[PDB]
């Protein structure tokens, strides 16, 4: 029915600066518009309701604005505690079919940092079990965008790996990421060289980590 | 009316119950 | 000015049904309307439905066609959420929430659609998998920062069910430089993740590095020494 | 040899099709112009068992001003109007006339007090299908309006001396019907749904409920009544509960002229030469009778 759209998907801002979050309804919702804040592992917290009324307990730096199908959430001066995910919600239609926007993640903007790359071959312990997982690690880098390319005997791989990324570090504002190549113990032993090729804004040239099975 | 619930509630108050249109009244 | 407390985590089989509870305290129960929201892992919020407690009338999100039922027990200030014929993609954290409506017992009602008070959430995992502890594999230092200096090491916590799992290094004495990655659900239907840490290369040989892996669902506690050689 | 005669006619305000027609119309207007956001009603099967039916629908909040209406005669039919003094509403009428339409009416849903209706021409008139039957409602038609003003502030204002005089004159009329020696006493509602126990009414689309205790505690300045606006109510159109949206602007206001009342007389087997009367109402048809009592529609013969 009524679709809520938020932008940008991700917003990078330096602490102390201002932030403006946008939310659009697919049709008029008058003023029944709320904003919520959610940190990982936590429950959403109400910030604004009625499009512009701040909930009890919410700091004055949070101000809601707009009506109809165009709304905005402004944070005059970002603090450590504000970096999270923000969701808008309309509750104007009736019969009720309330809906949320898909969210806007507010991240800390810092200087570019190239990742450290490490590759981990599978252990003999895991091999004995029938499977072989090759792990590629990318340590403390920024921004979040990165690219991992797996090569087995110089052949480009695809469709056989899983990536995982941490939350932004609370001390150095960087990200860390792992890419795991998963093969049968049977296919692993049929190849010799396993390589991880990493591309990142902080690297003038791609960094490749590899080893020769055994 | 809900005459049954009307009588019961009014009666528990030592009164008679009856419908006043679509409303319950205690006499 | 309330408190919403939800029941514990649940592991369900496909096709079964679940009933999450939410106890409300701190004010007159019937003066609040309650809503249920779900959040699949890594996704946003999804409105499921809302119950007008004083009227005992509930409304639902269209796509939960007759599979969901929201009920309230005025006697115990408890709200329930029932989701039937579960599918693996029903997996997620379910939140109970509520807001003050005014003097409902006196006939007044704001009929507020926003959510002020929130439960802590309940994770419901729907899968045909049976509970099982992870296998813990060492990720030994080798290449890393050439010739030494800084070495990276870790543990591969593989094929466990269900979430969550806790990883620590040296019983929690080692936290600087540690990165525990969010689990990934594999094709098999089981989870996996890795935990790594950066340590000085000179430290190996004299100092030991242990990854402690606790998975309460399976009552398993496994320590794993990560050696260089 | 033929002689000229006035067409005499017998009326029965208690069995007047017009009252039923109006009832069905007001319900139509409401069902189309004042829909609740949620409606609960009993859904039963011939056996006698029932279940609650729930209806959820769009309920736009609309600030409404009274639209004057009247009923008119269809081709082939005529509306007769009794013009007698102190017409009882029942029996033959001496002075009868014909009209194309009834007078203009500003219908109002309410209990205990009739608001914005027609005033009696002479003195106060009271009517009942049968005074001896205490289960029959007594319709009081005042000849002088008592203004009543409400505010969203939670109270309505009513002139005290004005209302005191009204109660006395009504009492006098009741004595004319039941005995100049009996003692007339007014008492609050014996109870029932909130709608029946309080003086409730819809004004501008909002539902007001006022404690009318002060109004009916009398023996033979301003009177401030504690009032309240409700979103959750019991329907008058049919058995059930309804929920409407909250008021818009805020500081809701209402000004009305109390032009009548609906009273009930306590069944009295107890011999004491005293009659007790309480606020009545509920079936909105009596509200319609207060306005249509002097009309009767007939086929043009
Ligand atoms: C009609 O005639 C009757 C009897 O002659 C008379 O009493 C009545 O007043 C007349 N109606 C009128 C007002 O013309
Ligand atoms: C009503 O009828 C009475 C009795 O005939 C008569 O005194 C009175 O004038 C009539 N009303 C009028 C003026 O039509
Ligand atoms: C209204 O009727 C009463 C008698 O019931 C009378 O005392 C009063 O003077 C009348 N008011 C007027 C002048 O219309
Ligand atoms: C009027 O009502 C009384 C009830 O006390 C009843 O006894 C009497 O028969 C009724 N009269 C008529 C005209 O039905
Ligand atoms: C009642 O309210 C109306 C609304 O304008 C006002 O004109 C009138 O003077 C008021 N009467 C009273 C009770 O003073
Ligand atoms: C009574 O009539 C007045 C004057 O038109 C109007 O303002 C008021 O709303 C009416 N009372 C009702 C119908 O509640
Ligand atoms: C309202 O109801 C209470 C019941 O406790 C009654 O005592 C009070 O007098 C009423 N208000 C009025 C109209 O005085
Ligand atoms: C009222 O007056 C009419 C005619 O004057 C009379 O027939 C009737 O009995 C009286 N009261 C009733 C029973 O309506």
């Amino acid at each position: 029915d009524i679709v809520m759209t938020q932008s940008p998907a991700t917003l990078s801002v330096s602490p102390g600066e201002r932030a403006t979050l946008s939310c659009r309804a697919s049709e008029s919702v008058s003023s029944d518009l709320a904003w919520y804040q959610q940190k990982p592992g936590q429950a959403p917290r109400l910030l604004i309701y009625g499009a512009s009324t701040r909930a009890t307990g919410v700091p004055a730096r949070f101000s809601g604005s707009g009506s109809g199908a165009e709304f905005t959430l402004t944070i005059s001066s970002l603090q450590s505690e504000d970096f999270a995910v923000y969701y808008c919600q309309q509750y104007n239609n009736w019969p009720p079919r309330y809906t949320f926007g898909q969210g806007t993640r507010l991240e800390i903007k810092r200087t570019v940092a190239a990742p450290s790359v490490f590759i981990f071959p599978p252990s003999d312990e895991q091999l004995k079990s029938g499977t072989a997982s090759v792990v590629c690690l990318l340590n403390n880098f920024y921004p979040r965008e990165a690219k991992v390319q797996w090569k087995v005997d110089n052949a480009l791989q695809s469709g056989n790996s899983q990536e995982s990324v941490t939350e932004q570090d609370s001390k150095d504002s960087t990200y860390s990421l792992s890419s795991t190549l998963t093969l049968s113990k049977a296919d692993y032993e049929k190849h010799k060289v396993y390589a991880c090729e990493v591309t990142h804004q902080g690297l003038s040239s791609p960094v490749t980590k590899s080893f020769n099975r055994g | 009316x809900n005459l049954h619930f009307c009588q019961l509630r009014c009666k528990s108050l030592g009164l008679l119950g009856k419908c006043a249109g679509s409303f319950c009244a205690c006499x | 000015e309330v408190q919403l407390v939800e029941s514990g985590a649940e592991v369900k089989k496909p096709g079964s049904s679940v009933k999450v509870s939410c106890k409300a305290s701190g004010d007159t129960f019937i003066r609040y309307s309650f809503t249920w929201v779900r959040q699949a892992p890594g996704q946003g919020l999804e409105w499921m439905g809302r119950i007008i407690t004083i009227l005992d009338v509930a409304h639902y999100a269209p796509h939960l066609q007759g599979r969901v039922t929201i009920t309230a027990d005025k006697s115990t200030s408890t709200v329930y959420l029932e989701l039937r014929n579960l599918r693996s993609d029903d997996t997620a954290v379910y939140f109970c929430a509520g807001v003050y409506e005014g003097e409902a017992d006196e006939g007044e009602y704001d009929n507020n659609g926003f959510l002020k008070h929130w439960g802590q959430g309940t994770l419901v995992t729907v899968s045909s998998a049976s509970t099982k502890g992870p296998s813990v594999f060492p990720l030994a230092p080798s290449s890393k920062s050439t010739s030494g200096g800084t070495a990276a090491l870790g543990c591969l916590v593989k094929d466990y069910f269900p979430e969550p799992v806790t990883v620590s290094w040296n019983s929690g004495a080692l936290t600087s430089g540690v990165h525990t990655f969010p689990a990934v659900l594999q094709s098999s239907g089981l989870y996996s993740l890795s935990s790594v840490v950066t340590v000085p290369s000179s430290s190996l040989g004299t100092q030991t590095y242990i990854c402690n892996v606790n998975h309460k669902p399976s009552n398993t506690k496994v320590d794993k020494k990560v050696e260089p050689k | 040899e033929v002689k000229l005669e006035n067409v005499t006619e017998n009326f029965n305000m208690w069995k007047n099709n017009m009252v039923e027609q109006m009832h069905e119309d007001i319900i139509s207007l409401w069902d189309q112009s004042l829909k609740p956001c949620v409606k609960l009603t009993p859904l039963c099967v011939g056996a006698g068992s029932c279940n609650t039916s729930v209806i959820t629908q769009a309920c736009p909040k609309v600030s409404f001003e009274p639209i004057p209406i009247h009923y008119c005669a269809p081709a082939g039919f005529a509306i007769l109007k009794c013009n007698d003094k102190k017409f009882n509403g029942t029996g033959p009428c001496t002075n009868v006339s014909t009209v194309q339409c009834t007078h203009g009416i500003r219908p109002v849903v309410s209990t205990q007090l009739l608001l914005n209706g027609s005033l009696a021409e002479e003195e106060i008139v009271i009517r009942s299908e049968n005074f001896t039957n205490n289960a029959k409602t007594i319709i009081v038609q005042l000849n002088e309006s008592v203004v009543i003003n409400c505010t969203g502030a939670g109270h309505c204002n009513l002139s005290k001396t004005q209302w005191e005089n009204t109660l006395e004159q009504i009492a006098i009329k009741l004595k004319e019907q039941f005995g100049n020696n009996k003692t007339i006493i007014f008492n609050p509602s014996s109870g029932g749904d909130p709608e029946i126990v309080t003086h409730s009414f819809n004004c501008g689309g909002e539902f007001f409920y006022c404690n009318s205790t002060q109004l009916f505690t009398w023996n033979d300045r301003n009177i401030t009544l504690p009032c309240r606006i409700k979103q959750i109510i019991n329907m008058w159109q049919e058995v059930g509960k309804a929920m409407y949206a909250p008021p818009i602007r805020g500081q809701i206001r209402c000004s009305s002229n109390i032009t009548g009342l609906l009273l009930t007389r306590d069944g009295g087997k107890d011999t004491n030469g005293t009659e007790i009367f309480r606020p009545g109402g509920g079936d909105m048809r009596d509200n319609w009778r207060s306005e249509l009592y002097k009309y009767k529609v007939v086929k043009i013969e």
